[PDB]
């Protein structure tokens, strides 16, 4: 069970760790999060109290490294940062935990969410999508643009998903103009997965990750990309039935998840719509129909 | 942009430009089956392909043998559209091809547009203009040359004849609107003004009569009074009641 220490908590904030969330008031005793699980991805979240448009966080695995966080006042946000020295972080962790300041990781045992959200996420393929070599986690705020918007600025700070693009020559072979516009099968299988993603398991990890970023961050072009990835698979008559049964799985949880409060700001209506009651794959989606149906009647 | 808006004058202005109209491109009888099922047949096609400026009319003739063994026909017919005109336009030579594509009907767009995505300097546009092009088909050599074709084939017209060596294209093309307009509107009463006087005739090399500049301008008052007649025939309204204001905007709000 690792652990997310803080130097100190300057400035009140509503930090988030995975789907969870509590609030440190300014210059509270808080020295950071224990028993969080090994075995996944996480992400450790903040939204400054004075200013809410501060939204940012970092991705992570602790397999990885030692992390902790501390705020910088100069740039005015909590920063994570790798501790090289493991005496040195063992011994700060050990004296925090026998103080008790710092919250525990609530996870129920029954409860498999943040599996159920992150199975297809590997902190290896985020940091291909938000590059900063030098450090081993990944930084993503509500502000950051994608490549693919970035062509509709600065190419440093940007989400490298990848561009996916209906009416493109990557989605259309000469020749078959109206077969790959109405059925995107030859952009989905061969272009997509053959050509880039090489497996159904690296193309789930970056909707997943675009679905946590559009909902953790407000991250509007990872709203934009998870939507995309979703209208490829559903205007595809040929997909395999495994893709579509895990699909089915994966869109279950994130509508699960998702804040009810938030489903006018990262749902798309058309899309929803479309993927549900016309695409190819209308009938193939049995447990997302049904959430969705329950849950967000109103946007169907 | 598309043409909400408007400006009208864009369409004389010397940036090359085609409307396209497919309203003629997927034509049937219905009619019912010896068991009493409704089955269609499918007739001679065409599409319409103008240049505004020019009077350049391209004519592509769809033959009945298109649509053999097809599913979906009012669908393919859209993209078979965009294939022949993506076909012509890659035919023309570079100074000869349009800037501008303009579908008179809004479910051209796509089909239009991923048939061009090689030529991403060509801008595919709709517009606000409801444009009578529909009424080609009531150009009788039009007619006859889509009805007896045999095989796919493209004819190429002047569609203002020899207008343009006397009126500007702005005029001309008002004056093509105006008379398919009425060819639409009630094409037996449109033919009878345009071909009842024995003395006129159309040239074998034209479409339209060989009127002179004020024999013009009685038709074009015969056509306008006959869209205006039209008009008052069908929302039951007494014409001969209206104003000049109301008269104009009838025509053209049309
Ligand atoms: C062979 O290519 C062309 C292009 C345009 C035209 N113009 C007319 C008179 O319709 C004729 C031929």
């Amino acid at each position: 069970m690792n652990t997310v220490p803080f130097t100190s908590a300057p400035i009140e904030v509503t930090i988030g760790i995975d789907q969870y969330s509590f609030n440190v008031k300014e210059n509270q005793p808080f020295h950071g999060i224990k028993d969080i699980p090994i075995g996944h991805v996480h992400v450790i979240h903040f939204q400054h109290a004075d200013n809410s448009s501060m939204r940012y966080g970092y991705w992570f695995d602790c397999r990885m490294g030692n992390f902790y966080i501390q705020y910088d006042p100069k740039d005015g946000l909590y920063k994570m940062m790798e501790e090289r020295d493991g005496a040195k972080f063992e011994n700060i962790v050990h004296n925090f935990k026998e103080r008790q300041m710092m919250v525990s990781y609530p996870k129920i045992d029954e409860d498999d969410t943040w599996y159920n959200l992150t199975e297809f996420v590997q902190m290896d393929k985020i940091r291909k999508i938000v590059r900063k070599d030098e450090n081993q986690f990944s930084y993503v705020d509500s502000s950051m643009t994608t490549v693919q918007e970035n062509e509709l600025s600065d190419p440093a700070h940007s989400l490298n998903y990848t561009v996916i693009n209906f009416k493109s020559r990557e989605a259309i072979r000469p020749g078959h103009e109206m077969e790959d516009f109405l059925d995107k099968s030859y952009y989905l299988n061969t272009v997509m997965l053959q050509g880039i993603f090489k497996n159904s398991s690296n193309y789930f990890g970056e909707l997943q990750f675009a679905f946590l970023n559009a909902m953790f961050f407000g991250n509007y072009g990872s709203s934009l990309q998870w939507h995309a990835m979703i209208e490829l698979i559903c205007s595809s008559a040929t997909v395999p039935k495994h893709m579509l049964d895990k699909l089915d799985e994966i869109l279950y949880y994130q509508i699960k998840t998702l804040p009810e409060q938030y489903s006018d700001i990262l749902l798309n209506e058309r899309v929803w719509n479309i993927c549900l009651y016309s695409s190819f794959q209308k009938n193939s989606l049995h447990n997302t129909e049904k959430i969705m149906e329950n849950k967000y009647p109103e946007l169907l | 942009g598309a043409m909400n808006s408007s400006n009208y004058a864009e369409l004389f202005n010397n940036d090359i430009k085609l409307f396209v109209d497919d309203t003629n491109v997927y034509r049937v009888t219905v009619h019912k089956t010896f068991e009493g099922n409704v089955a269609t047949k499918a007739i001679n096609g065409c599409i319409f392909t103008l240049n505004p400026k020019t009077g350049h009319l391209f004519l592509k003739i769809i033959h009945t043998s298109v649509w053999a063994g097809q599913k979906r026909l009012s669908q393919l017919a859209k993209w078979k559209t965009a294939e022949e005109v993506s076909a012509l336009v890659r035919s023309l030579p570079k100074e000869e091809q349009p800037k501008q594509i303009i579908v008179t009907r809004k479910a051209m767009l796509d089909p239009l547009e991923v048939h061009m995505l090689d030529f991403p300097n060509i801008a595919i546009r709709p517009t606000e203009l409801r444009l009578p092009f529909s009424a080609a088909m009531s150009i009788d050599k039009l007619s006859d040359v889509v009805m007896k074709a045999t095989e796919p084939q493209m004819v190429l017209f002047n569609i203002y004849d020899d207008w343009l060596d006397r009126i500007s294209s702005y005029t001309a093309f008002s004056r093509l609107t105006l008379l398919l307009r009425a060819l639409k509107t009630n094409e037996e009463s449109a033919k009878m003004i345009l071909l009842s006087d024995p003395t006129i005739t159309i040239k074998s090399y034209h479409l339209w009569p060989s009127f002179t500049d004020e024999q013009w301008i009685t038709i074009e008052s015969q056509m306008r009074d006959l869209i205006l007649t039209e008009y008052g025939r069908k929302y039951n309204v007494n014409i001969s009641a209206l104003t000049q204001t109301e008269i104009k905007d009838i025509i053209l709000g049309q």
